[PDB]
């Protein structure tokens, strides 16, 4: 009404995936909220369960407005992901901190001009090990992909010896880079 | 009430002058959070100025203002203040109050502003312009 919000550079949508074995993967995927301001990002993040508190087999996906969080999207089909794989102990210590850091790298456009290659990020909550990934639009764009990977690893504070991998969605559905 | 942060008290002063800034906050309690003064000058990054936790009265300051600036609070009026003594040209900026997001409140305000700048505040006012000039 009176309060003036702070526009984000991009418009965003948060998706939720509920594991129901009877349904298709696409049917289990739901858009839960759209936002495009700093205030609306924090209001959403404060009004949903932390990744660490999700039921096993569930996902959150944050994608630029108009990009669906699936391989088949025009903006994802030629692309790939920087993948962080967590062990079972890291669910309590690192999952939420790493996911929030990933969300802030996205809405804060933290890869400068290379942020234009970012489509979104996905957290997979899994018994066998949690996964966080930043999805980029073109697995051939080695300049953008290598920069995003280096800065992402810096922002997460991962030790040098924890090597993270970039996989194309084409390869997942059937590492192109590491840092 | 709707959340508002209304900063006021800015103006034009000559070097050595003083101003007292106010931020009248509505819709959340300053007794349940820290509040930061931050400032934005042309051609510069967002700069953290000072933090107060009104519940405890705990305060901290940027090296650039320590001894000249005093952050304070009136919990009953849900208002925070910045007393700015012996202002210099380099203090010219828009001054804002922000609430850092609860999920980032374990980080130092210097870390939050350096890493997340504006993105680390779940609310921030439109601020008050402070201009220190003799020429
Ligand atoms: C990201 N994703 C997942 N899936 C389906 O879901 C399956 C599991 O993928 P995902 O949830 O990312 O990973 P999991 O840790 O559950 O399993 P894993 O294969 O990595 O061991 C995958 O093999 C596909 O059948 C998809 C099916 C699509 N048509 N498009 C997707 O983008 C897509």
């Amino acid at each position: 009404e009176h309060y003036i919000k702070h526009p984000l550079q991009n418009r965003w949508a948060l998706w939720f995936f509920k594991n129901d074995k009877s349904k298709t993967w696409q049917a289990n995927l739901r858009l839960i909220s759209k936002f495009d301001t700093v205030e609306d990002f924090w209001a959403l993040y404060n009004h949903i369960q932390l990744s660490s508190n999700l039921m096993p087999g569930c996902d959150y996906s944050l994608f630029k407005d108009g990009i669906e969080p699936m391989w088949e999207d025009e903006k994802n089909k030629r692309g790939g992901r920087w993948l962080i794989t967590l062990n079972k102990q890291q669910r309590r210590s690192d999952l939420d901190r790493f996911w929030l850091e990933t969300l802030l790298c996205l809405i804060g456009e933290s890869f400068d001009d290379y942020s234009d290659d970012v489509c979104g990020a996905v957290v997979n909550v899994r018994a066998k090990g949690d996964k966080i990934a930043i999805w980029t639009t073109e697995c051939e764009n080695r300049e953008a992909v290598t920069h995003i990977g280096r800065v992402y690893k810096e922002r997460l504070g991962l030790p040098p010896k924890i090597v993270i991998g970039y996989q194309s969605h084409a390869d997942t559905a059937t590492n192109r880079f590491v840092v | 009430s709707e959340v508002q942060l209304v900063e006021s008290g800015g103006g034009l002063v000559q070097p050595g002058g003083s101003l007292r800034l106010s931020s009248a906050i509505s819709g959340f309690s300053i007794s349940s959070t820290s509040i930061d003064w931050v400032r934005q000058a042309p051609g510069k990054g967002l700069e953290w100025v000072a933090r107060i936790s009104p519940s405890s009265g705990s305060t901290s300051y940027a090296d650039s203002v320590k001894g000249r600036f005093t952050i304070s609070a009136d919990t009953s009026k849900n208002t925070v203040y910045l007393q700015m003594n012996s202002l210099r040209a380099e203090d010219t900026a828009v001054y804002y109050t922000g609430r850092v997001a609860k999920d980032l409140n374990s980080s130092s305000p210097s870390f939050v502003v350096n890493t997340y700048s504006s993105f680390g505040f779940d609310y921030r006012g439109q601020g008050t312009l402070v201009t220190v000039s003799s020429g």
